[PDB]
């Protein structure tokens, strides 16, 4: 995140890391067993981090869980970045409680204007290298389609929507890739992409959670 | 040609571990790739780079 600040240790009971070697992407714990991402930061092995504050400290409240099933969207496209969400299945339930919680997934889609949080452990420059290791979070406003069509001319297509400023200053970076953005208790989009980070007219480009929804509920149900 | 490309990390914002060679350092070096995007001076591993990459292997 850059620009942002360190959240409250209780905070964002919802976000969680994605760990191969190390963290490598954020994540949303929708239930008990299932966490939502983006599918370009697909591994084969992944091992789900809930209750985190400060990844390089262990602090007693984390809970460790393999991925059981790693689903990215039958339509991800690798090229255009086209449905970049994915689904995890944790191979043992989290256990809930106060550090450790779901977010609700969106009943309608986001918008215009709405200040909505944007969190992770990404890098906090825009011209070099400054990872966290403490949350960190973002206020951001939901921008309009002709915002983020005229940001990204040819490239925004209907699974994606900007937040963030044109003025540039305040955005998410790399290693916030599937991490939450939330407006007023609800999931509204997952961290994808952008050219560079917090650069002038070249806003953070987020997948619409809202237009997978129904796809989420049967993957949960068929995965049961 | 793509060994001479620079280290681009991509659009997309996860952090990947390769290795690119390095021209001025006449070898390879790790960089932080983010799922997509980038070129193909992009090695999974620094063996693997210097195989391709510079030198007389
Ligand atoms: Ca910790």
């Amino acid at each position: 995140i850059v620009g942002g600040y360190t959240c409250e240790e209780n905070s964002l009971p919802y976000q969680v890391s994605l760990n191969s070697g190390s963290h490598f992407c954020g994540g949303s714990l929708i239930s008990e067993q299932w966490v939502v991402s983006a599918a370009h930061c697909y591994k084969t092995r992944i091992q789900v981090r809930l209750g985190e504050h400060n990844i390089k400290v262990l602090e007693g409240n984390e809970q460790f869980i393999n991925a059981a099933k790693i689903i990215r969207h039958p339509k991800y496209n690798r090229d255009t970045l086209d449905n970049d969400i994915m689904l995890i299945k944790l191979s043992s339930p989290a256990v809930i409680n106060a550090r450790v919680s779901t977010i609700s997934l969106p009943t309608a889609p986001p918008a215009a204007g709405t200040e909505c949080l944007i969190s992770g452990w990404g890098n906090t420059l825009s011209f070099g290298a400054d990872y966290p290791d403490e949350l960190k979070c973002l206020d951001a406003p939901v921008l309009t389609q002709a915002e983020c069509k005229a940001s990204y001319p040819g490239k925004i297509t209907n699974s994606m929507f900007c937040v963030g400023f044109l003025e540039g200053g305040k955005d998410s970076c790399q290693r916030d890739a599937g991490g939450p953005v939330v407006c007023n208790g609800q999931l509204q989009g997952v961290v994808s992409w952008g050219h560079g980070c917090a650069w002038k007219n070249r806003p953070g480009v987020y997948t619409k959670v809202y237009n997978y929804v129904d796809w989420i509920k049967d993957t949960i149900a068929a995965n049961s | 040609e793509v060994c001479s490309e620079q280290a681009e990390t991509g659009p997309c914002k996860a952090m990947i571990s390769r290795w690119y060679f390095d021209v001025t350092e006449g070898k390879c070096a790790p960089f932080f790739y983010g799922g997509c995007g980038g070129n193909r001076n992009n090695f999974d591993t620094e063996e693997y780079c210097m195989a391709v990459c510079g030198s007389a292997i």
